[PDB]
């Protein structure tokens, strides 16, 4: 058995992180004390569940998780919560005053005054692992700890932990999710830092959250607890390899392997399904057949764009539920005489499956149904660049006048940093279409 | 580091401009005073002289 460390920045990171804990415990059958009666070695273990999860001589599970915010309201929130008593308090760190939607704020004026105290933090907990993998770490790109003190912390993570594996769960910037209008700068300020740190990074977006809610959860207006407990379930689904018995994806070496030919090109797309309201009486169950080809469907993904208009590089299809190996590759037959699914020239045309036979776990009370079968698939293709365009081109219009610039020279950084970033994001965005277009 | 000493580096300019203000600030007072004081001695002694 090999450890994680989860690592939750800002407030998007921290709120998410405490779904995903919630769900995790959930899944595990760990109640809200720490105890677990499902597990029969007292105070120890090397279960999978305990690469995620140490133990205490008194038989409680404690999160290999830190909570990292530069204010403490939302952390606040975990401490006097429903989960107080899994965490300890050397796991939450509040500073005294955030980063003000500002990069250059959480990055060099408030950063430099935390960062020494979040890795000794997280020093303590590898120190209680045996063989450390490595680290998931769940931020905003947009506000200013979550870009910030994101990329701050991913270097030195490099720096101290150079053979561990780095990935990321990163919120990238909706209008329709409240967001400061200088988003964008700290976007691309935040993936300039952390690109060559980051060793597989999935982008959510909440324009696609928000949507998912609307139109599937018949939820006028998300709050942020219906976006997070979407969120948490593609994450657990995401990261129930780790912490489940099974052969796919079993450490976070084979994330890397599976999804990232190219390291650069290492943000691959979350689809998910199905997504069914819990106030919904009666509702017809999905198929393998359904929710694989849902898969397909744009309106399901975690980033909007088209695949179509893109090659894949890798694809990664995990089910949970009521699924055999059979009906998958039933599904896939079909799915490929009708859908345009087209791979790069030096790469296998294939998928690689895992299914875990438990279902989905819900929330009680949330406003997503138990199903029988649900998947995600995680597939890098080149489509997913049109995010990047998208913020690129916000950033332009807006740096073209050097709107907001003064913010960030103020507190002490440099205006070519801004051209730097920019620069390495055209790299990027022309080393996507290197790889998925033909002219 | 060196955008700390950049910050640094602008506050000490600030404190800069803000002490010429302050130092403006007082010849405005003290040629408030002069102009007065001397109003005040030309009328003493063109008095004197006149009586
Ligand atoms: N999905 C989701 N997005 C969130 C949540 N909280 C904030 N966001 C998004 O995150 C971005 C704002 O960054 P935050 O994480 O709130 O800000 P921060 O990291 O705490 O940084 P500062 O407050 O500037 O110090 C915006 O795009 C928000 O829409 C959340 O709980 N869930
Ligand atoms: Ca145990
Ligand atoms: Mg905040
Ligand atoms: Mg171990």
């Amino acid at each position: 058995m090999r450890e994680c460390i989860s690592i939750h920045v800002g407030q998007a990171g921290v709120q998410i992180g405490n779904a995903c804990w919630e769900l995790y415990c959930l899944e595990h059958g760990i109640q809200p004390d720490g105890q677990m009666p499902s597990d029969k070695t007292i105070g120890g273990g090397d279960d999978s569940f305990n690469t995620f999860f140490s133990e205490t001589g008194a038989g409680k599970h404690v999160p290999r998780a830190v909570f990292v915010d530069l204010e403490p309201t939302v952390i606040d929130e975990v401490r006097t919560g429903t989960y107080r008593q899994l965490f300890h308090p050397e796991q939450l760190i509040t500073g005294k005053e955030d980063a003000a939607n500002n990069y250059a704020r959480g990055h060099y004026t408030i950063g430099k005054e935390i960062i020494d105290l979040v890795l000794d933090r997280i020093r303590k907990l590898a120190d209680q692992c045996t063989g450390l993998q490595g680290f998931l770490v769940f931020h905003s790109f947009g506000g200013g700890t979550g870009s910030g003190f994101t990329s701050l912390l991913m270097e030195r993570l490099s720096v101290d932990y150079g053979k561990k594996s780095k990935l990321e769960f990163s919120i990238y910037p909706a209008p329709q999710v409240s967001t400061a209008v200088v988003e964008p700068y700290n976007s691309i300020l935040t993936t300039h830092t952390t690109l060559e740190h980051s060793d597989c990074a999935f982008m959510v977006d909440n324009e696609a959250i928000y949507d998912i809610c609307r139109r599937n959860l018949d939820i006028e207006r998300p709050t942020y607890t219906n976006l997070n407990r979407l969120i948490s379930q593609i994450v657990s689904s995401i990261t129930a390899s780790l912490r489940f018995d099974g052969a796919l994806n079993v450490d976070l070496t084979e994330f890397q392997t599976n999804l990232v030919p190219y390291p650069r090109i290492h943000f691959p797309l979350a689809t998910y399904a199905p997504v069914i309201s819990a106030e919904k009486a009666y509702h017809e169950q999905l198929s393998v057949a359904e929710i694989t080809n849902a898969c397909f469907e744009p309106a399901n993904q975690m980033v909007k764009c088209d695949p179509r208009h893109g090659k894949y590089m890798a694809c990664c299809l995990l089910y949970r539920g009521d699924v055999v190996p059979k009906d998958v590759n039933a599904a896939i037959a079909t799915i490929k005489t009708k859908r345009s699914i087209q791979f790069v020239d030096w790469c296998p045309t294939g998928f690689k499956v895992g299914i875990n036979y438990q279902p989905p776990t819900v929330v009680p009370g949330g406003d997503l149904a138990k199903v029988q079968r649900a998947v995600c698939m995680l597939s890098n293709t080149t489509a997913i660049a049109e995010a990047w365009a998208r913020l690129d081109h916000k950033f332009d219009l807006m740096y073209a006048k050097r709107a907001f610039v003064h913010w960030y020279v103020g507190e002490g950084m440099e205006e070519g940093e801004f051209s730097e970033a920019r620069e390495d994001m055209a790299a990027l965005e022309k080393d996507y279409e290197e790889v998925g277009v033909d002219s | 580091e060196a955008a700390e000493e950049r910050r640094k580096y602008q506050e000490a300019e600030l404190l800069k401009h803000l002490a010429e203000k302050r130092e403006h600030e007082r010849e405005v007072i003290q040629k408030a005073i002069e102009e007065n004081n001397n109003f005040i001695k030309m009328a003493k002694e063109k008095l004197a002289q006149k009586m």
